[PDB]
């Protein structure tokens, strides 16, 4: 079971040698565990003031950002490609409802389309009046789903919860904390 | 098999790229279709209540709710209660001065659903003379958010059980987050030996306060943007 | 991003140090975890239901001890927490033994998610390569015209947020900790508030403490971790 | 009367909540008073009262058709069964204050035209 | 299939119900095994043990002021301003350090030095507003404020850590050795 | 449940002036009757005479307020100030705040015609 | 009155062979007697110092 005991010689810490290393083993809770103290000549040397990397070291870069020859700035300027806030008041969502939308019209042509427009950027018809005149369709496909219930409150990356049972969880079977996954 | 053969990880051949490839793309491409959902999701809402709901905004993976201060409890007990909100958790309750605004302060609800893994903005609107009324009375954790509302811009919470001063000092006058109220207030304090106490006394710097606010941009620096509604969302246009 | 990339023999370091950690835990955890005493201070003390767990606005373990299994961490992925391995410990007495259980597990796995991005530590920048938000290397600085431009700006007026506003929240040690910044298209944010998980937890403290005993009280502080730079900001 | 949430006998894994000796029965009711109040109270128009029918239509015929806890839960999709039960409670007094709120009329506050204006 | 008020996710995961907590009689030890435990205080002595076998391993400590902890090449500490090998100063008063300080620690004066050179006549840094964060030595485009690796400089006035110009060339003639370490160390990195 | 503190009142911002004038007066009795334990709290040199003085210097200050809505709030922030000193928990520092005449002559200059307030630049 | 019954052992094991079986006897029954008061202590609970249901009426 991976993140189970490893033997002690392979951490990172001092321990013991000769007698007193088979001492330790006699008398120790659990023979595997270090002491804590980090091996003087492995640990932080050499000194960061002396690194050999220092000496090599250029700034990183990643293409295609740093190429000479084919990036304008404006083509990955995303800082002001930024998405504008959508306010939606209820005469436009009355506007909705009626004239339906740009993805699937219901709207005539020529002048009888932007006079509707116009009056209901006026005030012609409220809200409410709009919800009464909606049709079957429109309030199903619409407001509520095609089944007609409700939409649920929409999540960005729905997470499916498991549960990790026996060994590979982290407290045996007695303790009162579960593992999730 | 011991520490003092342990291998030296410091001599390890570590792994060399010659060449970082890291795609050019816009963050904001990650959500057009749960802005989508929101709209789907907040045109509900409105429909549900049209009562209510004076509009609402999205904004990547946030939806706003504007709701005039006599909505709030109606439209903070559907949010908590109705079977497809349920927005348990109270996040934070702030305000926000704009001085432009007849009402200066909008009071603003956070709520979080963890049934549905879902969040949702309310917003309302206050004067310093109008009140809101508090929902302490569905949320129990909204009492000190209410309480620090208050003590930083003085927007009263009606109902509030026990509403005084959280993080100011005792006896402070001033509501310090108002856009009018200065930076270092108008009183300091020091120890005054004949009166063997702590005194108050106006505030005198011996360095004044250098607002660099002065440098800044005369030129426009980011411009409009671009929409992400989708088209499901946009009035027809004729023909 | 980062301000500066890694010093050369950082990561030998760290992974020198993860080899142990887990004995170091294993010893507090001898300590702590059966000691009778310690269940007899812990267990049954500051009780919280999931459901007043939910309304008072508690997260973290504070949270995850009352049986929810809520962590932004798998919910909301931010950062590299979707590229790497790990479990979420959840509690189900929402008391302060549970919720010691949970932070010695996240203990843990912390440490595996730290041996894991030891292990896939990738190379490229490490902040975003825009010289309109972040300063230029100085290499570049003292060369080029208009890397020196950009720097000259950034550290006089600072770069321009579009106008907007946001609440972000993280699943820091303590709870959820979020922030709601206002930007007004300036370079000085219009408005920052931040939530401290330690002030919703010292809210309730009133709900879960009544009833007990002054130690008790001392106790459930404990449980609540606060720091206080948090609480009053 | 119904049996809403038990709060005592054997812990289901959420703190205060335990569980429900008998709870398909108690989830009837609960739709079918939830139901009754809006044929009753609230209008045949309203978005709100067509869209809580279609959820506890849904639901009820879940709970008839499935006998066994553990499948009611997973065709739900909203939790233990238990939850279910405290759900389909506070939808039904949710329900229950709609029909004095009034929600489907006209707006009666409108906002001022400088009210929603921000810097963009 | 078709939720209503949920979801896949929402729904409960597989054995989220916890089993039933176990009665007395239905124990695996008995009685005495379990009395033996509780009134020979087993796991007490259990700690006890991991307790003392501290007491023989390797202590921490350090002997300050004889040695010294870890110190890196990008440690922020007392300030000092830098000359040029000639030993004309590097501060050009270009006074981006004054606008990026974030306690507005910085407070600068220029003009045109006799020889035409544009310098400083007046460079204080308030010690005591300093939050030690090491901007004002990324700002600099010519290296000339730097944050020296001294931290004992712990003073008995205020009045002594309000540094003038004077004490801060003072400190990076003092201190140029030790910069020129941290400087070859950590420049490629900034 | 999070409940209220000691003399804590729900705040209720009343519909009509004669309302709130009942609570307006309800407070100064407060206010008058806790000057003796404000006295105790607070170990002041001066009379619990001085301090009913300075209670009704301060309800007499907003007299003529016209508009409900300050009334309104002007109470509600005098309750608050009525809860903060009862309950200890203002020190006697912010308390000596309110009595800033008790204290001793500040100086022999306090000037009061345009000359002496121009000898001294605040003219 | 536990200090009394405790220090009134002590002539007894001043002169447990003096008494020999007979004062071990008067002993146990002077024991018992004040264990039996500790019982009534202990029953007692003498030094010792929200569960209803959800129901709404459909
Ligand atoms: C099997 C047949 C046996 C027949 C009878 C045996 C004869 C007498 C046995 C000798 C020891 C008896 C004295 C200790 C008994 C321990 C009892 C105990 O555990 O106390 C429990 C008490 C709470 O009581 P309780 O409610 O019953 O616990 C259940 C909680 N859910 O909570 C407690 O008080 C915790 C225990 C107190 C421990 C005190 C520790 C302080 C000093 C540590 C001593 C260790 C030795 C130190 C010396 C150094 C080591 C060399
Ligand atoms: S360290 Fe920070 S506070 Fe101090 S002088 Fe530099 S920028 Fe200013
Ligand atoms: S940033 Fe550097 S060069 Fe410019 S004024 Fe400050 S110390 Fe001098």
């Amino acid at each position: 079971l991976p993140g189970g005991p490893v033997p002690v010689f392979k951490k990172y810490t001092v321990g013991s040698k000769g007698i007193w290393e088979k001492l330790r083993v006699l008398l120790a809770i659990a023979p595997n565990r270090s002491t804590g103290n980090p091996i003087v000549p492995l640990y932080r040397v050499p000194t960061p003031g002396s690194r050999p990397e220092a000496n090599v070291y250029q700034d990183p870069s990643s293409y295609p950002t740093n190429d000479i020859a084919e990036n304008p700035y404006w083509k990955r300027d995303h800082r002001r490609a930024y998405p504008q806030t959508a306010f939606f008041d209820q005469k436009t969502v009355t506007g909705l409802l009626e004239l339906g939308s740009e993805a699937t019209p219901r709207i005539a042509d020529g002048e009888a389309g932007t006079k509707a427009l116009a009056n209901i950027a006026n005030g012609g018809v409220s809200f409410t009046q709009a919800l009464g005149k909606s049709s079957k369709d429109v309030i199903y496909g619409e407001v509520l789903t095609v089944n007609g219930l409700p939409p649920v409150a929409p999540t960005l990356a729905p997470k499916q919860w498991k549960i990790i049972e026996g060994e590979a969880a982290i407290y045996p079977k007695g303790y009162p904390c579960r593992t999730f996954h | 098999p011991s520490w003092e053969n342990i291998k030296d990880i410091r001599l390890d051949p570590k792994v060399h790229v010659d060449e970082v490839y890291e795609p050019i793309v816009n963050p904001a491409d990650r959500y057009l279709q749960h802005v989508s959902d929101l709209h789907q999701y907040a045109k509900y809402i409105m429909a549900a209540l049209p009562k209510y709901i004076q509009g609402f905004s999205v904004w990547k993976d946030e939806l706003t709710l504007h709701v005039a201060p006599s909505a709030v409890i109606p439209v903070t007990t559907f949010l908590r209660d109705n079977t497809s909100t349920q927005y348990k958790s109270i996040i934070d309750i702030t305000a926000v001065d704009y001085p432009s605004r007849e009402n200066r302060f909008e009071v603003v609800y956070n709520f979080l659903s963890v049934r549905h893994n879902s969040r949702i903005r309310l917003k309302t609107y206050a004067t310093e003379v109008t009140p809101v009324p508090s929902i302490t009375c569905l949320y129990e954790g909204a009492n000190w958010f209410e309480r620090e509302a208050y003590d930083m811009y003085g927007v009263f919470f009606e109902g509030h059980p026990d509403l005084r001063r959280i993080m100011t000092d005792y006896g402070f006058e001033g509501h310090p987050l108002r856009k009018d109220f200065p930076l270092t207030g108008y009183t300091e304090v020091r120890w005054d030996e004949e009166k063997r106490r702590v005194v108050y006394e106006p505030l005198e710097l011996t360095q004044a306060f250098r607002n660099f606010s002065a440098g800044s941009t005369a030129w426009e620096p980011v411009g409009p943007g671009r929409d992400d509604r989708p088209d499901s969302f946009k009035l027809p246009t004729p023909k | 991003g980062v301000s500066q990339d890694l010093p050369a023999g950082l990561l030998d370091d760290i992974y020198m140090w993860a080899t142990q950690f887990g004995d170091r835990l294993d010893e507090i955890e001898e300590l702590l975890t059966d000691n009778r005493i310690w269940k007899l201070r812990t267990v049954n003390i500051g009780t919280v239901t999931a459901q007043d767990a939910l309304n008072l606005g508690l997260s973290g373990p504070m949270l995850r001890g009352s049986g929810i299994p809520f962590d932004i961490r798998k919910n909301a992925p931010y950062d590299a927490y979707d590229k790497v391995d790990f479990d979420v410990p959840v509690g189900m007495n929402g008391d302060c033994y549970d919720r010691y259980l949970i932070r010695m597990a996240e203990f843990r796995q912390s440490l595996r998610i730290i041996e894991q991005c030891c292990n896939d530590m990738p190379a490229g920048a490490v902040k975003v390569e825009d010289f309109k938000i972040n300063s230029p290397p100085r290499n570049l600085m003292k060369e080029d015209m208009e890397a020196l431009i950009h720097h000259f700006l950034l550290y006089t007026k600072g770069y321009s947020v579009p106008p907007g506003e946001t609440y972000t929240a993280i699943e820091a040690p303590k709870g959820e900790m979020g922030v709601y910044v206002v930007s007004d298209g300036s370079e000085r944010p219009y408005k920052c508030k931040i939530r401290a998980p330690g002030f919703a937890h010292l809210g309730a403290f009133d709900h879960i403490a009544r009833g007990h005993f002054l130690p008790d009280a001392v106790a459930i502080i404990g449980t609540m971790d606060l720091v206080f730079g948090e609480v009053d900001r | 009367s119904v049996l809403v949430q038990m709060r005592e006998g054997t812990p289901i894994g959420l703190t205060g909540i335990y569980q429900h000796p008998n709870p398909r029965p108690a989830l009837i009711a609960l739709y079918e008073a939830t139901l009754k109040e809006l044929q009753d109270k609230h209008p045949k128009d309203s978005v709100y009262r067509q869209s809580i029918e279609n959820l506890t239509a849904h639901r009820k015929q879940i709970v008839e058709d499935n006998e066994v806890s553990e499948v009611i839960e997973n065709k739900i999709g909203a939790g233990l069964i238990e939850e279910v039960v405290i759900q389909a409670h506070e939808e039904l007094e949710l329900a229950k204050k709609m029909s004095e709120w009034k929600p489907w009329e006209e707006l009666e506050e409108k906002p001022l035209e400088d009210q929603w204006v921000y810097f963009n | 299939n078709i939720y209503a008020g949920g979801s896949a996710a929402a729904a409960p995961p597989a054995g989220f119900r916890i089993h039933r907590p176990a009665t007395w009689e239905e124990s695996e030890e008995g009685a005495l095994s379990k009395a033996t435990k509780y009134f020979l205080l087993a796991e007490m002595f259990r700690g006890l043990y991991v307790v003392l076998e501290q007491f023989f391993r390797a202590p921490y400590t350090i002997y300050y002021p004889f040695e010294k902890g870890p110190v890196s090449p990008r440690f922020r500490g007392e300030h000092a301003l830098r000359r040029y090998p000639s030993g004309e100063e590097r501060c050009i008063a270009c006074k981006l350090c004054e606008a990026i300080c974030p306690a507005l620690a910085i407070t600068i004066d220029a003009e045109e030095r006799i020889d035409g050179s544009r310098r400083t006549t007046k460079y204080d840094i308030d010690m005591t507003k300093c939050i030690y964060c090491g901007y004002c030595q990324e700002s600099c485009p010519v290296d000339a404020i730097v944050e020296t690796p001294n931290v004992e400089y712990a003073t008995e006035t205020r009045e002594e850590l309000l540094y003038n110009k004077e004490k801060l060339l003072a400190n990076g003639d003092k201190w140029e050795l030790e910069l020129q370490y941290a400087l070859d160390a950590d420049a490629p990195y900034r | 449940a999070i409940i209220a503190t000691a003399f804590a009142e729900t705040v209720k911002f009343s519909g009509s002036k004669q309302e709130l004038q009942k609570r307006t007066l309800a407070l100064y009795r407060q206010f008058l009757r806790g000057a003796p334990t404000f006295a105790d709290l607070y170990e002041v040199q001066f009379s619990i005479p001085t301090i009913r003085t300075k209670i009704r210097q301060e309800f007499e200050r907003h007299r003529f307020v016209d508009d409900l809505s300050i009334q309104n709030v002007l109470y509600a922030k005098g309750h608050m100030e009525y809860q903060e000193c009862i309950n200890f928990w203002k020190q006697q520092a912010q308390f000596l705040k309110y009595f800033p005449e008790e204290d001793d002559i500040q100086g022999r200059h306090q000037p009061s015609n345009f000359v002496d307030k121009f000898l001294k630049n605040r003219a | 009155p536990f200090d009394l019954e405790i220090s009134t052992l002590l002539p007894y094991v001043m002169s447990i062979y003096l008494v020999s079986n007979y004062g071990f006897t008067i002993v146990l029954l002077f024991l018992l007697i004040l264990i039996i008061g500790f019982v009534y202590e202990i029953n007692t609970n003498a030094l010792k110092i929200n569960t209803d249901s959800l129901i709404y009426k459909l």
